[PDB]
RNA sequence: CGCGACCUCAGAUCAGACGUGGCGACCCGCUGAAUUUAAGCAUAUUAGUCAGCGGAGGAAAAGAAACUAACCAGGAUUCCCUCAGUAACGGCGAGUGAACAGGGAAGAGCCCAGCGCCGAAUCCCCGCCCCGCGGCGGGGCGCGGGAAAUGUGGCGUACGGAAG
RNA sequence: AAAUACCGGCACGAGACCGAUAGUCAACAAGUACCGUAAGGGAAAGUUGAAAAGAACUUUGAAGAGAGAGUUCAAGAGGGCG
RNA sequence: CCGCCGCAGGUGCAGAUCUUGGUGGUAGUAGCAAAUAUUCAAACGAGAACUUUGAAGGCCGAAGUGGAGAAGGGUUCCAUG
RNA sequence: CGACUCUUAGCGGUGGAUCACUCGGCUCGUGCGUCGAUGAAGAACGCAGCUAGCUGCGAGAAUUAAUGUGAAUUGCAGGUUGAUCAUCGACACUUCGAACGCACUUGCGGCCCCGGGUUCCUCCCGGGGCUACGCCUGUCUGAGCGUCGCU
């Protein structure tokens, strides 16, 4: 059948495509250092300001302070008991319920390519030192630790 | 008369089956395998032609010895002991 | 999430390792829920279905507490065919109906002396993982 | 054929270049297996220094850079000798030494 | 009937050649039958026969070879097939002793000069 | 061989030969013409070694 | 022609028994995939090589 | 003529080992173009590159100065950063084009011949015994056989070495 | 020795990649069928249904084929059939 | 499977005697014309200008359209459906 | 009038696009880094009860022993003191191929030991083991108007 068909040129059946895909584009971006630590100084300050943060969707209007700067025996727990308890009594929990009701499917080969499901972000738990609050929390889905 | 008239002469066989490679390139008059080169001691390539070598290369036949290797190697070639009995 | 860098989450693969397993491992994917008396009473969750089992069909158009014995078990197919779980064919005679094993319930078990050893490794296995956490 | 005004280039890319390109998709398993073979070694000789040897005090040559002074290869053998190691001894108690450095100074 | 191994591993050595002879017999019996399209009983019997003959003809080997290789032991040159076969190359390599080994300069340098534990204050 | 063949019909069945006729069959197996020596009837033999 | 090798009889004999059609009970396996032989090859149309 | 020694050669299905061929992404040694660029073209460029030939290993090659420097001097090899599109080559056209210094990754050093002293103090192999070795090794035993003064082993090498 | 190189080989893990005229020539009995004296050249070809439950029986015809019944959520899914 | 805010590209076809597959008109058209020749009955059959049997009329005309081989082919040989 | 043709719409074809799927690729990274005269890679020929291809395997031939495992295999037959799977360390591994008695017809030799003809005693038959090149250490047998030695 492929004899005196059409080989090589993109225009073609089989051919190679227009300008093949090379390993050595540039796919890195390096950015300042200052400008680096200007963009976190301003992720943090607006995360202070409840009207930024609704706006984000965040379901916070039942936490009683923005900063919700929790005790130091928060990071000393070890069961996701305590972890959900802990976000029940801040009232911080009815963002967890807006992240499990997120849980649905994705929209096209995102699904083949091992990215089946996709959610929402929850609230961002940053903790001094680990003494089991990562183990604590890990299983609740939507919290992202941070140090 | 080079055409359809000059193809009803064609009744001498010169290449019969290799005793190496099995095509049926062995070079009768010549006595040389035109595809291996049987009566050669090294086996006949060209890097010219890689896809003539991906057709006759190490993983395209059946691998007899080669296959027990790489299973044999994964416990460090042990010999002569048995599993404990029961 | 998994954390072990050895062991695979990509849908192939593990799609492949279901459908391309051999037997001994197709006996243990083709597992069965103990019904609650059996398991107040033997401290285990689950068991690999075998050919003599009793069962009930809690799934599908043959539903019900009807407790059936077990007559073939199709590891080929992922499928097993129970006593009057049946079906009528255009020239008259009957054809048995394949269940997965996860989509049944087993009442009674069929006890020898090595699924009695199975049965109390899995038993003996799970308090010892229960005293580490209480 | 040059526009206007401006800088006139000669790229080197005459040759093969593409089939000679060397992406550094290695550099963090690279860090990662370095830093390995490291705490290796430093676990390895267990109190002995991590760094290994000690280094002795060199001049850097060249006008440009002997206002400096750098980590030298091994200690000469007439600093061991009026400090009173011997050659053979210093290499096995932990000190580097160089059987090539002269002492001018 | 189903011949097994264990049992075979403790019989005589005139006993198997019998037994295989017998078995060799009862094959060319049956494959006469498979031609004559006959019992479809004794169209099964092929594979269970023939499994038969090579159950007692592998114990027969093996305990030729497991006294052979016995009386080859305690002698500096055996044959070919009872010598250690790992790779060709690892066939090639040196002795235990001959890595050992460690000329007479080395044996005194190391009584001399070995490595000490040491460690630096900080 | 035919040799081979005339020995192995005397041993296997406990006959006489007269001669064996053998060839090879376009399937690549071969077809060996027995003929027994006048002290044994073929018939009498292909019933015993179960051939009707 | 009727002048022939040891090496090509077998050979011939080798086309000749692979040159069956496919049984009737391998159609009703559970990967019922092969419909038909599409190895068969005839005498006139195709030439076996040599 | 004859008979032993020695040297220079043959022949053996003699005893016991070893080499060949494959793969070939990476590595080492040779051989080695023309497309193309110079808006033509011959030197140049493509390029010590493709094709060809040989040889390997888990890496290979290199490696402990017949070095760099001209400093208040550095101190085996290899790799990365920079030196640097630089010094330099070039119908001085098109083009080509390193090194030292500096910061790290790693870090490791050694051995013969020669000169000389120790009675060849050295090595290989057969035969018997015992433990006991799926890397054929240790011990005893032999006026058992050979290698070797046309030089084996111990000491010892440019950072000095040896004897008293 | 170590640090260095690795589109071959044995084994793994992943992806802002492709989704059967794409991605390997090859998702299938692919270096297969087929072509060439030979060196070499070299394809096409994925999907019934949850389950074969793959249409007993009556009837027209020499038969392919129909007409009624029948299974199924569905044959407006009938064997190369989403 | 999609909207909004960002992000990234192998991102938009009428044409390239473009590539691959598929279908038209022409068209029930050109055609099925080299080497003398066919015919009557019967059989089998659901079905006969063409099969088979008989009878007739003919051709090849021993350098044959006859009987056997070589090379080449590889089961095309033979029986039954 | 009708036929014929044109346009549009419904249904039926022909054809297999679109959409959705994916035990396949492509790319990047990691650990390892192992062939062969003790017969490799590659070829050829065979092997299942019904078997063409694919796959697996070697006259013990879609597999034996062993170990782990614990009731299947399954298109149709047939018949727990371990069915079937995986593992694989014991045994096995036809003819070509570096390819090894000589040639590539599987054709013709040779040398020794067994067994049939016979109860080693010659031709014929069958079975077994040896019979390639280059080279290293030793051994045996020699060669030389090469250099000497002694009667």
């Amino acid at each position: 059948h492929r004899s005196g068909q059409g080989a090589f040129g993109n225009m073609c059946r089989g051919g190679r495509m227009f300008a093949p895909t090379k390993t050595w584009r540039r796919w890195h971006r390096r950015v300042n250092t200052t400008q680096k630590r200007y963009a976190i100084c301003s992720a943090l300050a607006a995360s202070a300001l409840p009207a930024l943060v609704m706006s984000k969707g965040h379901r916070i209007e039942e936490v009683p302070e923005l900063p919700l700067v929790v005790e130091d025996k928060v990071e000393g727990y070890k069961k996701t008991k305590e972890a959900v308890l802990l976000l029940k009594k801040l009232k911080a929990w009815n963002d967890i319920k807006k992240v499990y009701a997120s849980q649905r499917m994705r929209a096209g080969k995102g699904k083949m390519r091992n990215r089946r499901r996709i959610q929402r972000r929850g609230p961002c738990v940053i903790y001094n030192e680990d003494n089991g609050i990562v183990k604590a929390f890990r299983n609740i889905p939507g919290i992202t630790l941070l140090n | 008369t080079k055409g359809t008239s000059s193809f009803g002469k064609r009744r001498n066989k010169t290449h019969t089956l290799c005793r190496r490679c099995g095509s049926k390139a062995y070079h009768l008059q010549k006595s040389t395998c035109g595809k291996c080169g049987y009566p050669a001691k090294r086996k006949r390539k060209y890097n010219w032609s890689a896809k003539a070598k991906r057709r006759n290369t190490t993983g395209t036949g059946r691998m007899r010895h080669l296959k027990i290797v790489y299973r044999r190697f994964r416990h460090g070639f042990r010999e002569g002991t048995t599993p404990k009995p029961k | 999430m998994k954390f072990n860098p050895f062991v695979t989450s990509d849908r192939s693969k593990n799609r492949k390792r279901h459908f391309n397993a051999p037997s001994h491992i197709r006996r243990k994917i083709m597992s069965s829920p103990l019904s609650k008396e059996l398991r107040q009473k033997y401290n285990v969750r689950s068991m690999p279905i075998r050919k003599d089992d009793e069962v009930q069909v809690v799934r599908g158009h043959y539903k019900g507490q009807q407790i059936g014995k077990v007559v073939q078990v199709y590891r080929k197919k992922y499928v097993i065919y129970i006593e009057r779980v049946q079906r009528e064919k255009a020239n008259g005679t009957t054809v048995h109906v394949g269940i997965h094993p996860s989509k049944v319930v087993i009442t009674r078990l069929k006890l020898d002396k090595d699924r009695k050893k199975i049965l109390e490794r899995k038993a003996k296995s799970r308090q010892v993982g229960k005293e580490k956490g209480k | 054929a040059p526009s206007r005004n401006g800088m006139i280039l000669k790229p080197h890319f005459h040759k093969d270049w593409q089939r000679r390109v060397a992406t550094w998709f290695n550099q963090p398993a690279r860090k990662i297996r370095r830093r390995k073979a490291r705490q290796a070694r430093a676990r390895r000789i267990a109190p002995r220094p991590a760094a290994g040897p000690i280094r002795p005090i060199v001049r850097c040559p060249t006008v440009r850079y002997h206002t400096k002074v750098r980590a030298g290869r091994g200690f000469s053998l007439e600093e061991l000798r009026v400090a009173g190691i011997h050659k053979k001894v210093a290499r096995t108690i932990g000190i580097s030494v160089d059987p090539r450095r002269r002492n001018k100074s | 009937a189903k011949i097994k191994a264990r049992d075979l591993r403790g019989k005589k050595k005139e006993e198997l050649l019998k037994q295989l002879d017998d078995l060799k017999v009862e094959l060319s019996q049956l494959r006469v039958a498979k031609v004559t399209g006959g019992a479809a009983s004794k169209l099964s019997k092929i594979r269970v026969v023939r499994k038969s003959i090579a159950r007692v003809l592998t114990v027969i080997n093996q305990t030729q070879k497991e006294n052979l290789r016995k009386f080859y032991k305690g002698k500096k040159y055996k044959p070919l097939d009872l010598r250690p076969k790992k790779t060709r190359a690892m066939r090639r390599r040196l002795n235990k002793h001959e890595e050992s080994l460690k000329t007479k300069k080395q044996q005194r340098k190391e009584r001399l000069y070995p490595l000490r534990k040491y460690a630096v204050k900080a | 061989n035919k040799h081979q063949i005339k020995q192995a019909v005397k041993k296997l069945y406990d006959i006489d030969v007269a001669k064996v006729n053998t060839l090879i069959r376009p399937d690549g197996e071969k077809k060996a013409y027995v003929r027994l020596a006048p002290d044994y009837d073929a018939l009498d033999v292909a019933n015993k070694i179960g051939i009707i | 022609s009727s002048h022939k090798t040891f090496r090509i009889k077998r050979f011939l004999a080798k086309k000749q028994k692979q040159n069956r059609p496919i049984p009737q009970w391998i159609w009703m396996k559970t990967g019922n995939k092969i419909r038909y032989n599409s190895k068969r090859r005839h005498w006139r149309r195709t030439k076996l090589g040599l």
